C-alpha cells in the first residue's frame, strides 16, 4: 500500500528500487499522474551523489513517456534527462528502450541522432 | 387620467440658477416646454414661462435609469423655471385652483387634456439619423474647437 | 477522484442496496414450492410426433416449435419427458450481485434433461431443440395441474434468442408470508424456467463456430478442402454449445466471487451501467448484460493482456473503483469492444490477447460470448468506453453522477419505413433462400440492411483512408415482442416489422456533395463491379474529374436546404435494394431564415465570403498602410460574422440588418498624449477617426463611402462616435478605440464619488459593460473561430437556439454571447451524451439541459460562486453563472445588463418555457405539430400591445435577405440585389426602409423601469423583425407590472405611475 510505501521510503529515501516500485504500484493503479509525481520526487529527495540510483529513476520515467505517454512528453523528459545526466547515455537508454518497444523507425532516427551526435568518440 | 403633483421648491434653493421654479413630480409622457408653455397658457391668470432644466424623464419607457444621472468626467424630477416672483405666485395660486377644479361643482371634466406629441415615422426616424447619419461639418467644428 | 468515486460507490450502494427479509423468505417460499412440484411431476413414456400432436391439441397448453417445426417425414425419432435430475441457481442471485432495478428484473433457473433420453447425433438437424421445447410443454402442463390454478404465466424467449423459447411466471396479489410474491418487482417479478442440456454429450469441436450444424444441401458440399462448403452457422453453433454449458460459468463465476469479492459493486457499477447505456442480454439490444459484463471480468481477472501477465488494474486485492476503470479501459483500448469483430480476439485462462479472428472465444468449452453482438453494437460500445474513460480520466470535475443515454442511436433522423416483405421473392431484392433461413437467426432483414446502409453511406479516398458519412448505426425492432400468450406457438405479428435507423453523423464530411471510390479500374476490378459501386448504385454510376489527376468511380449529390444528401442517399439506396418500403422524414428545423445567395442554401461559404474576404480586401490592409500621427497597433474581426454565431448569415448589401453592422475594436500605439479627462479621450479617438475617414475617402476606394455616427449602447458616454464603412459589396463595419488610460480612468471613476453612498451598483454595472464592450471579445472569437474547425454543427445549431429565444422574446435583455457559453456548454463539455453531429440535435440538447438545470445549487463551467452565493441566497441579482478559462468570474455576460430577477420575470418563463419544451417532446412525440415550440404562448402578461409597420409588401425580409414572402416571386432564385439598394444619399430614403419598433423599444429599454418591465420581438440582439413578422410570429409587446410595486408611500426617488388613493 502507499502508507506501507511510504514508510519504507521514510526508512531508506535513497532507494531507487523502492521508488520504481512504489510508482510501479501507481501503474498498477494507472495514477500515470501520481507516477510522475512520485518520480520527481524521487529525482528531488534521492541525494546528490547517487547517479545510479537516478538513472534508474530517469530510464523508468523513459519506459513510461514511451509506454503510456506521448511524444512531446518523451521529448521534454529527454532533453531533462540529457540535461540532468549523461547525453550519451540517456541517448543509448532511450535506444535500448526502442529496441524493447518494438518502435524501430524512430528507433533509426534516434540512431542516426546518436550517430552524429556522440559517433565521434563512442565506438559503441 | 394623469396626476401632477406640486410643491414649493423655494425652501430648498441656495443656488442662484434654480431661483424661484417649482418641483413637479411625474411629469407627463414627453414632457417638454412646449407642453409646459401651452399648459401654463392654459392656466388662466399666470406669467411667464422659459425653461425646463434637469429635464432627465425616468418613467415613461422602459429601463434600469436615464440618461444624465451621472457627471462622468468629475426620479423623474424637472425644474420648471419662471419670469419672476409674479409668475411663479400666479402659477401657484392657478395650480392651486386646478386642483381645487378636481371637485368643482359644474363637473370635474373641466381639467386640460394633456395632447401628446406621438413619434411619427421621421420624426421619431430622427433617432437612426443621429445613430448612423449626423453632420459632418458640426462634427468636426466640434471636435476641432475642443481639440484646440 | 478516486476517493470521491469510492464514497460515491458507496451512496449508490446504500441508495439500491436490498431488504434481507425480502430475499430470504420471499424468493425462497416459491423456489423451495416451485422445486417441490416440479419433484412431484411425472415422467412420460417416450412419444412420437403423432402423440405429442394428438396429445398437444386436446390439452391447453402448446409446444413451442420455433419455424421450421419438423415434418414427419423429416423426423424419424422419438421424444420423451422425464424426471428432472438438478436443481442450482444461477445468474446474480447465487452470486447475491441483485439490485433494485425499478422496471424488472428475471431470476434464471435452470433444469437440466436427463441424459437418457438424447441421442448422439442430436446436435444436428434441429432435433434436440424439438425435444426441448417438448420437455418445457410437459413441464408447463403439469405445473398447470399443480398450482390449483392462481398464479399466471406467459411463454417468453430466453435473451431474445428465437432458439430459446420459455415460460416466466407471474403473480397477481400479496399477503405476509405465503406463496404469493408480487410487491417484490425486481427479486420476485420473474421467474423464467430454462431447459437445458448436460454437460460434454455433444461434440464441441463440431460445435466451433465454423462448421455448419444444418444439413439441407447434400450435392456439392464436399470437395471442397475441408468445411467451407456446408456454411458456418455460428449464432445456430455457440447458441446449441451455451445451452449445454450453462453451468461451469456459474462455477467459475462463484471461484471468482471467492477469489475476490469486489465483484458485488463491480457488477454493481456494470449493470447500472449497462441499464442506462441501453443494452441489454436481448440481441434486438446487442445481447451484452450482466451475464457477459461478468464473464469478461473474470476472464480479465486471470488474464488478457499478450504476454499473459496478469492484468495490471485487476489483481483480486483492489476495489471496485479501480476494478470498472480496469474494465472500461480494457472494453476501450484492448480487444473487446470493436476489435473482436475487425482486429483481434481474446483468450480463457490462461488469458491472452493475439491479433486475429472476430470472436470473444472460449476454449475447453469452444464458444463465443459475443455471438449476440454485431460490429454495429461493437462500435457503439467503443464509442461509449472511449467517453467513459475520458470521463473517469479527467480530474476537476465531478463525474459520477453523469451516465451515458444513447442520443447516436435516437438521433432526429428517425427514419421511419414500413416494410411489408409479404410474399419475399417479390417485395425483398435479396433471396432469403433456405441458405440464408440457416444462416440468419431470424435476423436476416437486420444484417441485411445494416451491411446495406453502412456500404450505402461510407466513402473512400485517394490517400487510403476509410472516411465515411457515419460512424455508427443500429436497427430497433420496435413493437417486437418478446412475450406471448400460452396459446400460440411462435410470437406472430400482424403489423409488420418496423425498422428504425439511428446513425450518429460525421460532420467534417457530412454535408460533402461527391461520393468517392476505387481507382477507375482500366479492366473493371472486383472492388469497381461488387455490391458497393456500380452494380449497387445503377444509375448513380458516373466519372468525375478530381484535383488530383486521379479519375475514380464517384458520385454527384445535391445540397439543399429543407433536408440532407444522407437523408437522399438512405431514400434512394433502401427503395432500391431492400425494397419500395417508403421513406418520410418530416421534423421541420431546417427552415431557419435563410440566406439570399446562389444556391439556396449555400452551405459554410458565404459569411467566410462577404465578412472574411471584403475584411482582407480592401479596408483592412488599407487601414494598415494608411499615414496618421499614430500608428495601428490591431486589426481583429470579433464579430458573429466572424466567430459563426450570427441569427443572418450574411449576404452583400443588407443595410437594414440588425447584425450586418460588424464591430471591431481598433486601438493606436503606446502614445501618452490622450488626456486624462473621459470626454477629450473620447473626442481625440473622433479627430484619428476623422482623419482615418478623410484619407479613406481620397484614396482610389472612394466608391466606399464613409460617416461618424453616435452611440449609446453605454450608459454616461456620449461621446462615442464610429465609422462604419460600407464595402462596394454592401458591407457594414463599425471601427471603435480601445485605450489602456480610457479603461484606468473608468476605473477610477468607479472608485471615486465616496460621499453619497449609492454610487457603487452603477458605476460597477457601467465599468463591466464597457470592459464587456472593449477587452474580451477578442479572446472569445480566437476560440471559437478555432474550435469550429473541429464542431462543425455550431452556427446552424446557434441560429437554431436564437430562433428559439426569438420567438419567445427574451434575447432583448438575454446578451447573445450568453447564449453562445450556453450552447457551447453542450458542445465542448458533451457528457452525458455523444457529439451533436446535428444542429437540430444540438438545439435539442441545449433544451433539454436546460430543462434539467437548476440556477440555484449547480454553476455552468465550460472548458472553452463561493462569494458570490452567500451574499445573494434569493439571488434578485444574478440568475446565470458562466464562467470559463476565459472568465472566472461568471457575472460578466449575465447581471451587466440589468435584467430583472424575481420568480415573475423573464429568466423564470425562460425555465418554464423550456420546461413546457421537454414536456412536450416527451409527451407526444416529434411531429408536424412542434411549432407549438415555435409559436409563443402570450400568457402571463399584465397588459398586451399589438403594433404594425408601415411598410409595403414583402418588406423588410426581401432587404433582411430572408426567403419567405412568396408574394414576392422568386424567392428560390437569385432575383433579388443589392447594387440598387446602395443608395445615392444617407439621408431618408436610406433609412426609412428600417423597421422603427426596434429602436422605439430601445427607448422602451432606456428609461422607466422602477415602474415596470416589459419585452418584445423589437430589440432582441442580432436580430431585426423578419421571422416574427411573419406567420411564424407577430409584432406584439407585453408589459407585466413586478411585484415590488402593489402600494407605497410618496417618495421622490419613487419613479413609477402612481395614482392618488
Amino acid at each position: 500500500t502507499a502508507s506501507d510505501f511510504e514508510r519504507l521510503l521514510l526508512g531508506q529515501p535513497d532507494s531507487s528500487e523502492l521508488w520504481i516500485a512504489y510508482m510501479a504500484s501507481q501503474m498498477q493503479v494507472n495514477d500515470l499522474s501520481s507516477a510522475r509525481q512520485i518520480a520527481e520526487r524521487a529525482l528531488k529527495t534521492i541525494n546528490i551523489r547517487e547517479e545510479t540510483e537516478k538513472l534508474n529513476v530517469w530510464i523508468a520515467y523513459l519506459n513510461l513517456e514511451v509506454a503510456y505517454g506521448t511524444d512531446e512528453t518523451v521529448q521534454e523528459v529527454f532533453k531533462r534527462a540529457c540535461t540532468y545526466n549523461d547525453d550519451r547515455e540517456v541517448h543509448e537508454r532511450l535506444a535500448s528502450i526502442y529496441i524493447q518497444s518494438g518502435k524501430y523507425k524512430e528507433a533509426e532516427d534516434l540512431f542516426e541522432k546518436i550517430v552524429k551526435k556522440y559517433g565521434s568518440e563512442a565506438p559503441h | 387620467v394623469h396626476y401632477l403633483y406640486v410643491r414649493r421648491h423655494a425652501p430648498k434653493i441656495p443656488t442662484p440658477t434654480d431661483s424661484r421654479s417649482l418641483f413637479v413630480t411625474n411629469v407627463p409622457v414627453d414632457s417638454t416646454e412646449a407642453h409646459l408653455r401651452a399648459l401654463v397658457t392654459s392656466l388662466v391668470g399666470t406669467g411667464r414661462f422659459e425653461k425646463v432644466t434637469f429635464e432627465d424623464e425616468s418613467k415613461q419607457e422602459h429601463s434600469l435609469e436615464g440618461k444624465s444621472i451621472i457627471d462622468a468626467a468629475q426620479g423623474s424630477t424637472a425644474v420648471v423655471l419662471l419670469a419672476d416672483e409674479k409668475s411663479v405666485e400666479q402659477v401657484l395660486k392657478a395650480i392651486a385652483k386646478v386642483h381645487k377644479t378636481k371637485k368643482y361643482p359644474v363637473w370635474g371634466g373641466d381639467g386640460l387634456p394633456d395632447s401628446k406629441m406621438p413619434p411619427l415615422g421621421p420624426v421619431w426616424l430622427k433617432s437612426h439619423n443621429r445613430l448612423s447619419f449626423p453632420d459632418p461639418s458640426m462634427l468636426q467644428a466640434s471636435v476641432d474647437a475642443f481639440s484646440t | 477522484r478516486a476517493r470521491a468515486f469510492v464514497l460515491e460507490t458507496e451512496e449508490m450502494l446504500d441508495s439500491v442496496d436490498l431488504d434481507y427479509s425480502e430475499a430470504f423468505d420471499g424468493a425462497d417460499a416459491l423456489l423451495h414450492r416451485l422445486k417441490g412440484s416440479i419433484e412431484t411431476i411425472p415422467a412420460h413414456d417416450a412419444q412420437p410426433l403423432l402423440d405429442a400432436a394428438a396429445k398437444l391439441e386436446k390439452k391447453h397448453k402448446l409446444k413451442v416449435p420455433f419455424p421450421s417445426p419438423p415434418p414427419p417425414q423429416n423426423s424419424n425419432y422419438k421424444v420423451s419427458f422425464a424426471t428432472p435430475a438438478q436443481f442450482n441457481v444461477v445468474g446474480s442471485y447465487v452470486a447475491k450481485t441483485m439490485v433494485r432495478t425499478q422496471s424488472a428484473h428475471g431470476i434464471d433457473m435452470i433444469v437440466v434433461l436427463p441424459e437418457s433420453i438424447l441421442q448422439e447425433k442430436d446436435y444436428l438437424d434441429l432435433r434436440y431443440f424439438y425435444k426441448r421445447a417438448y420437455y418445457l410443454a410437459v413441464v408447463a402442463a403439469h405445473l398447470q395441474k399443480d398450482l390449483k390454478g392462481e398464479a399466471t404465466l406467459s411463454y417468453e424467449y430466453h435473451n431474445g434468442n428465437s432458439l430459446l423459447p420459455v415460460l416466466s411466471v407471474k403473480p397477481n396479489g400479496e399477503k405476509d408470508e405465503d406463496e404469493k410474491k408480487k410487491k417484490k418487482g425486481v427479486l420476485d417479478y420473474r421467474i423464467r424456467i430454462i431447459p437445458c442440456a448436460p454437460e460434454s454429450f455433444f461434440p464441441r469441436q463440431k460445435l466451433h463456430l465454423g462448421a455448419g450444424l444444418v444439413r439441407k444441401h447434400k450435392e456439392g458440399e464436399q470437395q471442397a478442402n475441408g468445411q467451407p462448403a456446408t456454411p458456418a452457422t455460428p449464432f445456430y453453433n455457440s447458441t446449441l454449445v451455451a445451452e449445454s454449458s450453462y453451468l461451469q460459468y456459474l462455477k467459475l463465476l462463484r471461484q471468482t466471487e471467492k477469489k475476490c469479492a469486489a465483484f458485488r459493486n463491480a457488477c454493481i457499477l456494470g449493470r447500472i451501467w449497462l441499464q442506462q447505456r441501453g443494452f441489454g442480454s436481448d440481441v434486438s439490444k446487442g445481447g451484452f448484460g450482466y451475464f457477459e459484463w461478468a464473464v469478461l471480468l473474470a476472464l480479465l481477472l486471470q488474464g488478457g493482456p499478450a504476454d499473459t501477465k496478469g492484468a495490471a488494474p485487476l489483481s483480486p486485492s483492489l476495489s471496485s473503483t479501480q476494478l470498472f476503470k480496469a474494465l472500461i479501459q480494457f472494453l476501450s483500448v484492448t480487444n473487446f469492444a470493436e476489435k473482436p469483430c475487425v482486429l483481434g480476439q481474446a483468450k480463457p485462462d490462461l488469458a491472452g490477447f493475439i491479433e486475429n479472428g472476430p470472436i470473444l472465444w472460449d476454449s475447453a468449452r469452444q464458444l463465443n460470448i459475443a455471438f449476440k453482438m454485431g460490429p454495429w453494437s461493437a462500435d457503439l460500445l467503443h464509442q461509449h468506453a472511449r467517453w467513459t474513460r475520458k470521463l473517469l480520466a479527467d480530474g476537476a470535475v465531478d463525474q459520477f453522477q453523469p451516465t451515458f443515454i444513447l442520443k447516436a442511436d435516437l438521433p432526429t433522423h428517425t427514419y421511419d419505413l414500413v416494410a411489408r416483405m409479404d410474399p419475399e421473392k417479390v417485395s425483398e431484392a435479396a433471396p432469403d433462400k433456405v441458405a440464408h433461413e440457416a444462416r440468419g437467426r431470424h435476423w436476416q432483414v437486420g444484417h441485411k440492411v445494416y451491411r446495406i446502409l453502412r456500404r450505402a453511406l461510407s466513402d473512400k479516398n485517394m490517400e487510403g483512408g476509410e472516411r465515411a458519412r457515419l460512424i455508427h448505426l443500429k436497427v430497433s425492432p420496435g413493437f417486437s415482442s418478446s412475450s406471448w400468450s400460452l396459446n400460440e406457438k411462435p410470437q406472430p405479428q400482424k403489423a409488420g416489422t418496423p425498422i428504425e435507423i439511428g446513425v450518429l453523423f460525421d460532420p467534417l464530411n457530412m454535408a460533402r456533395t461527391v461520393d468517392r471510390g476505387p481507382s477507375a479500374g482500366p479492366s473493371a476490378e472486383e472492388k469497381e463491379t461488387c455490391e458497393k459501386f456500380r452494380r449497387f448504385w445503377g444509375e448513380k454510376s458516373e466519372l468525375r474529374r478530381f484535383g488530383g489527376d486521379t479519375i475514380r468511380e464517384t458520385l454527384v449529390w445535391s445540397a439543399q436546404t429543407p433536408f440532407d444528401l444522407c437523408e437522399e442517399i438512405m431514400r434512394y439506396i433502401l427503395g432500391l435494394h431492400l425494397r419500395v418500403g417508403q421513406l418520410q422524414d418530416d421534423i421541420v428545423f431546417y427552415g431557419r431564415s435563410l440566406p439570399a445567395l446562389l444556391s439556396i442554401k449555400p452551405s459554410d461559404t458565404a459569411l467566410f465570403n462577404v465578412a472574411r474576404k471584403t475584411f482582407t480586401s480592401f479596408e483592412r490592409d488599407l487601414r494598415d498602410l494608411e499615414d496618421l500621427p499614430l500608428r495601428i497597433r490591431h486589426v481583429n474581426p470579433i464579430c458573429p460574422e466572424l466567430r459563426h454565431s450570427s441569427l443572418k448569415t450574411p449576404s452583400f448589401g443588407p443595410s437594414k440588418s440588425g447584425p450586418r453592422p460588424m464591430e471591431v475594436v481598433i486601438s493606436f500605439e503606446a502614445s501618452g498624449k490622450w488626456p486624462e479627462s473621459l470626454i477629450a479621450i473620447q473626442r481625440t479617438k473622433i479627430a484619428f477617426l476623422l482623419m482615418i475617414g478623410r484619407l479613406l475617402e481620397r484614396f482610389k476606394p472612394g466608391e466606399i463611402r464613409t460617416h461618424v455616427g453616435l452611440d449609446d449602447a453605454r450608459y454616461e458616454t456620449e461621446n462615442l462616435a464610429f465609422l462604419d464603412v460600407i464595402y462596394a459589396s454592401g458591407a457594414c463595419f463599425r471601427v471603435r478605440i480601445q485605450a489602456d488610460l480610457e479603461e484606468s480612468l473608468l476605473e477610477r471613476q468607479t472608485k471615486d464619488k465616496t460621499t453619497e453612498q449609492y454610487l457603487r451598483q452603477r458605476a460597477s454595472t457601467q465599468l463591466a459593460s464597457f470592459r464587456r464592450t472593449f477587452v474580451h471579445l477578442p479572446l472569445h472569437t480566437q476560440y471559437i473561430t478555432t474550435a469550429t474547425t473541429r464542431f462543425p454543427a455550431l452556427s446552424p445549431t446557434i441560429r437554431l437556439v436564437k430562433h428559439w429565444f426569438s420567438v419567445h422574446k427574451l434575447s432583448n435583455h438575454f446578451p447573445p454571447e450568453l447564449l453562445e457559453l450556453f450552447v457551447l456548454h453542450t458542445f465542448l463539455a458533451p457528457y452525458p451524451w455523444d457529439v451533436p453531429s446535428s444542429p437540430t440535435t444540438g438545439f435539442l440538447r441545449t433544451l433539454l439541459f436546460l430543462a434539467r438545470w437548476d440556477w440555484r445549487t449547480d454553476p455552468l463551467i465550460i472548458d472553452t460562486l463561493d462569494a458570490w452565493r452567500k451574499l445573494d441566497p434569493g439571488m434578485q441579482h444574478t440568475v446565470l453563472f458562466v464562467a470559463t478559462a476565459h472568465e472566472q468570474s461568471g457575472t460578466m455576460w449575465t447581471s451587466v445588463d440589468g435584467h430583472p430577477r424575481p420568480s415573475k420575470v423573464v429568466a423564470a418563463r425562460m425555465t418554464a418555457l423550456a420546461k413546457s419544451a421537454a414536456r412536450v417532446i416527451r409527451e407526444q412525440g416529434v411531429d408536424l405539430d412542434v411549432r407549438r415550440l415555435f409559436v409563443p404562448s402570450l400568457k402571463e402578461y399584465d397588459v398586451l400591445l399589438y403594433l404594425n409597420t408601415k411598410v409595403l409588401k414583402s418588406a423588410l425580409r426581401t432587404y433582411i435577405t430572408v426567403d419567405p414572402a412568396t408574394e414576392m416571386n422568386g424567392g428560390k432564385g437569385q432575383e433579388i440585389k443589392f447594387k440598387n439598394l446602395a443608395p445615392e444619399t444617407v439621408e431618408p430614403p436610406l433609412p426609412v426602409a428600417q423597421h422603427p419598433v426596434d429602436v422605439l423599444l430601445k427607448q422602451l429599454s432606456a428609461v422607466y423601469d422602477s415602474a415596470a418591465g416589459a419585452s418584445g420581438t423589437g430589440p432582441l440582439v442580432f436580430f431585426r423583425s423578419d421571422t416574427t413578422a411573419t406567420e411564424e410570429g407577430d409584432k406584439v409587446i407585453g408589459a407585466v407590472w413586478n411585484p415590488t410595486l402593489v402600494k407605497r408611500k410618496w417618495r421622490v426617488n419613487l419613479p413609477t405611475s402612481y395614482k392618488p388613493v
